[PDB]
RNA sequence: GGCCACAAUAACUAUAGGCAU
DNA sequence: ATGCCTATAGTTATTGTGGCC
């Protein structure tokens, strides 16, 4: 066992508990109930003034309510354990593969023991029904799922476990984060299987316990500009404004020669032919937009940002961003066409395919920046959150202008 | 070897040690019966006597304020007040008084030494007797804490012996409630008596118990129904500035069971701040929603209890400008529970978007009360709520909702047309305003040649702007062509305006429903566009 | 006077736009 | 760059109702 120690100075996480649905609620005790009599989970009395938030998922693969505990609060202040004492290894060709299968290794933490000084830190509160019991306590025994300090534990006994599988396939490069198995193959996709079965087999003769990415189809996608044969004063005054609050993002496009068409009062109706002037530089402003910007750059020292748009009629756009107005991903997803989608829904599929993809090209959660009510999101992001790993979320305001020049994105 | 129930080790905080104040004057009359209280309580077992040992000193009121905050924090007893509403209905309801609840619970032989307290002297400055708790002491911040985690623990196996009786626990009350008959009802509290006989709990028989009619957290209880105890408002004039604020909060607690309430009207006249006595007289606008509350107050109403075979059905109505009512009920004309959304920050909040946000307020307290999602019920139209959301930034999901048409109906005033009106007259807008003296100038010109430019007194640049649309769209046909450059002013047409600001765009508004066809679009500011360079330049010509 | 639950009212920070120097 | 305006998010301080020490 090793002696887990917080940040001087800073107290532990004492966050106000949400309450949940009925149906959830009665779901929590009995999974509760279950690991209290294994050894995983205690009851502590009234003395405990430190509080986790719960909620609980559903599960697609297993069928079954699945417990998820929030450790945003505690993770601001455990962040020297899991990076200045163990930090965690992020190689470079990880991002550059064929195809990513992503396994779930959250329920080999339960064999390690949590030190007895921080199991107190640890403890939850389970919300009831219009408050009729007090309140129902535990505190974890084990290593806990959502904790960056739990892999930083294990990963003494994770890199034993892996050497065998490492030295058969130097090729193929492995990475742990959090709860989730990140592995990247450039074999075949009949193949593909077959790696991951006998990986799967190694983990079973150890003793703990179709979902696939392409990162090579993660090609940055070029804003085009609307072609037109007879254009209008409308559809100028459309352009200039959506390029000009672009300039401050890439400094090749001006706007001085489509604005010298237009001179005096006129209507929109009235068609204003371009000149020579006007057609060689619309045309150099399109090369600009598909060739990439020139400053780009990764500072692991800097927080990631990412910022989501509603477009309207199914469309949803991101930008990943470390200083404003200058984008280091950009990519787009439209609607999940099969079953149902809402305008939850597709918010919350949208954040899980941004989280998946900063993981495997830099490893960090990003500040998503959402366009919702505090109080609509806390409530409905439950039903259809599948991943253990809880990025940190803030809610601000949405921009005409963000979202009118995104939209030409192809 | 004296205390039962296992004691729980309590501690003090690392940064400071317990109390150090010295003791109060003496009084000598008040003494003297302090000496038999003492003394009874130490044959019983509650305190025992120590020797000058004990550096600590508590002052004798007991005054348990400085040991408050030497002691660690302590997780909450309630985690919300329940609400009579979402409470399950039951056949007989029996209550039990605790007596001596402090005294049977004891302390860690640790925190003992803490709450060590000195009798004030007779004569002479003598040091007298010294006593130290070994109970939980009346007035201490973890009592409520302990106390109330011991009983789960005592009531533990009971509740799994007995699924179909519901007990709630209550600082010291505690509510049994069962759907059984009265002879079976009274044989299971005599059982529970015996349960809390072992631990060393005092309650009362028989001919001691309460009846049904209950008295909690200012509700009037019932086996069947439940009822808020009435309110006896002064009925003569309005006095001083605080009374007018105590109306509003009994409007408040009103809330809750009547449908009937508004207080938009009396919160205007809180609008002045830093006064002790100031003295609102009264107005017509105030006092015309005051009438018409303390009608509904003269007949008694009552509420009903949760039942959970039935679903859930809310109903959103109208009652005044930025004010939302609501009453949540399983079946007809018997309701639930009532609510309100009145809080309007400044700015305009839209009557669709606002609607939405008064549902968010009913699904979140459901969570809290009820436990699920109630059935909602609209007063605004399919196609309206389509096209509101398609074209906003902000997303919003509404998972059961129906169309029931009321009374009082919300519809949409206007909306801005996509596609450019052809044949129709071209208006620029454009503005600026001063800082200093405050003056600012507004004008438009046109493809045909006509144009108007006047100066206003007293206002700021984002009136100006506001100023430029009204006076485009006064002057012109039905179909009407606006371009402006401002980007504020292109956020309030695209919404819809409607609370006590935005005055000035009242004027706008109501002149955009008698027109047609009306288009809008945004051009960069200072560039060098063609008709916007024109406006410019006679709006900064004396500015 | 502090603590707990819920409400109404005033102030302060991030984003977007604007004015003045 | 700072001071001064508006809007979209959030936060706090104040008062009130119901209780408690
Ligand atoms: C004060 C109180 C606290 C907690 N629950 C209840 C009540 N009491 C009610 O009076 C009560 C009355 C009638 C039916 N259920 C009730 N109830 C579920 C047990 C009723």
């Amino acid at each position: 066992t090793v002696p887990v120690k917080l940040k001087p100075g800073m107290d532990g996480p004492k966050v106000k508990q949400w309450p949940l649905t009925e149906e959830k609620i009665k779901a929590l005790v009995e999974i509760c109930t279950e690991m209290e009599k294994e050894g995983k989970i205690s009851k502590i009395g009234p003395e405990n003034p430190y509080n986790t938030p719960v909620f609980a998922i559903k599960k697609k693969d297993g069928t079954k309510w699945r417990k998820l505990v929030d450790f945003r609060e505690l993770n601001k202040k455990t962040q020297d354990f899991w990076e200045v004492q163990l930090g965690i290894p992020h190689p470079a060709g990880l991002k550059k593969k064929k195809s990513v299968t992503v396994l779930d290794v959250g329920d080999a933490y339960f064999s390690v023991p949590l030190d007895e000084d921080f199991r107190k830190y640890t403890a939850f509160t389970i919300p009831s029904i219009n408050n009729e019991t007090p309140g129902i306590r535990y505190q974890y025994n084990v290593l806990p799922q959502g904790w960056k300090g739990s892999p930083a534990i294990f990963q003494s006994s994770m890199t034993k476990i892996l050497e065998p599988f490492r030295k058969q396939n130097p090729d193929i490069v492995i990475y742990q984060y959090m709860d989730d198995l990140y592995v990247g193959s450039d074999l075949e996709i009949g193949q593909h299987r077959t790696k991951i079965e006998e990986l799967r087999q190694h983990l079973l003769r150890w003793g703990l316990t179709g979902y696939e990415l392409h990162p090579d189809k993660w090609t940055v996608q070029p804003i085009v500009l609307p072609e037109k044969d007879s254009w209008t004063v409308n559809d100028i005054q459309k352009l200039v404004g959506k390029l000009n609050w672009a300039s401050q993002i890439y400094p090749g496009i001006k706007v001085r020669q489509l604005c010298k068409l237009l001179r005096g009062t006129k209507a929109l109706t009235e068609v204003i032919p371009l000149t020579e002037e006007a057609e060689l530089e619309l045309a150099e402003n399109r090369e600009i937009l598909k060739e990439p910007v020139h400053g780009v750059y990764y500072d692991p020292s800097k927080d990631l940002i990412a910022e989501i748009q509603k477009q309207g009629q199914g469309q949803w756009t991101y930008q990943i961003y470390q200083e404003p107005f200058k984008n280091l991903k950009t990519g787009k997803y439209a609607r999940m066409r099969g079953a149902h989608t809402n305008d939850v829904k597709q918010l919350t599929e949208a954040v899980q395919k941004i989280t998946t993809e900063s993981i495997v090209i830099w490893g960090k959660t990003p500040k998503f920046k959402l366009p919702i009510q505090k109080e609509t999101w806390e409530t409905w992001w439950t039903e259809y959150w599948q991943a253990t790993w809880v990025p940190e979320w803030e809610f601000v305001n949405t921009p005409p202008l963000v979202k009118l020049w995104y939209q030409l994105e192809k | 070897p004296i205390s039962p129930i296992e004691t729980v080790p309590v501690k003090l905080k690392p940064g400071m040690d317990g109390p150090k104040v010295k003791q109060w004057p003496l009084t000598e009359e008040k003494i003297k019966a302090l000496v038999e209280i003492c003394t009874e309580m130490e044959k019983e077992g509650k305190i025992s006597k120590i020797g000058p040992e004990n550096p600590y000193n508590t002052p004798v009121f007991v005054d348990f304020r400085e040991l408050n905050k030497k002691t660690q924090d302590f997780w909450e007893v309630q985690l919300g007040i329940p609400h009579p509403a979402g409470l399950k209905k039951k056949k007989s309801v029996t209550v039990l008084d605790v007596g001596d609840a402090y005294f049977s619970v004891p302390l860690d032989e640790d925190f003992r030494k803490y709450t060590a307290f000195t009798i004030p002297s007779i004569n002479n400055e003598t040091p007298g007797i010294r006593y130290q708790y070994n109970v939980l002491p009346q007035g201490w911040k973890g009592s409520p804490a302990i106390f109330q985690s011991s009983m789960t623990k005592i009531l533990e196996p009971f509740r799994k012996q007995n699924p179909d009786i519901v007990i709630y626990q209550y600082m010291d009350d505690l509510y049994v409630g069962s759907d059984l008959e009265i002879g079976q009802h009274r044989t299971k509290i005599e059982e529970l008596r015996q349960h809390l006989l072992r631990w060393g709990l005092t309650t009362p028989d028989k001919k001691h118990q309460k009846e049904p009619p209950f008295l909690w957290m200012g509700y009037e209880l019932h086996p069947d129904k439940w009822t808020v105890q009435p309110i006896v408002l002064p009925e003569k004039d309005s006095w001083t500035v605080n009374d007018i604020q105590k109306l509003v909060g009994k409007l408040n607690w009103a809330s809750q069971i009547y449908p009937g309430i508004k207080v938009r009207q009396l919160c205007k006249l809180l609008r002045g701040t830093k006064a002790l006595t100031e003295v609102i007289p009264l107005t017509e606008e105030a006092e015309l929603e005051l009438a018409e509350n303390r009608e509904i107050l003269k007949e008694p109403v009552h509420g009903v209890y949760y039942d959970p075979s039935k679903d859930l059905i809310a109903e959103i109505q109208k009652q005044g400008q930025g004010q939302w009512t609501y009453q949540i009920y399983q079946e007809p004309f018997k309701n639930l529970k009532t609510g309100k959304y009145a809080r309007m920050r400044g700015a305009h909040t839209n009557d669709v978007k606002q609607l939405t946000e008064a549902v968010q307020k009913i699904t979140t307290e459901s969570i809290v009360i009820w436990g699920k999602t109630p059935k909602f019920k609209l007063p605004i139209q399919k196609e309206t709520w389509e096209t509101w959301w398609t074209e906003y930034w902000q997303a919003t999901w509404v998972p059961e909702w129906e169309f029931v048409n009321t009374p009082p109906l919300v519809k949409l005033w206007y909306q801005l047309e996509k596609e450019p009106i052809v044949g129709a007259e071209t208006f620029y807008v454009d503005g600026a305003a001063s800082r200093e003296t405050k003056l600012g100038k507004a004008g438009y010109v046109t493809n045909k040649g006509r144009q108007k430019v006047v100066t206003l007194t007293d206002t700021t640049n984002q009136k100006t702007e506001l100023q430029a649309i009204h006076l485009a769209l006064q002057d012109s046909g039905l179909e009407v062509n606006i371009v402006t450059n401002s980007q504020y002013a292109l956020g309030i047409i695209q919404a819809q305006p409607d609370q006590s600001e935005s005055e000035l765009v009242n004027q706008i508004i109501e002149q955009l429903i008698k027109k047609e066809k009306v288009y809008l679009a945004w051009v960069p500011a200072h560039k060098g566009i063609g008709g916007n360079e024109q406006v410019d330049k006679l709006v900064s010509a004396g500015i």
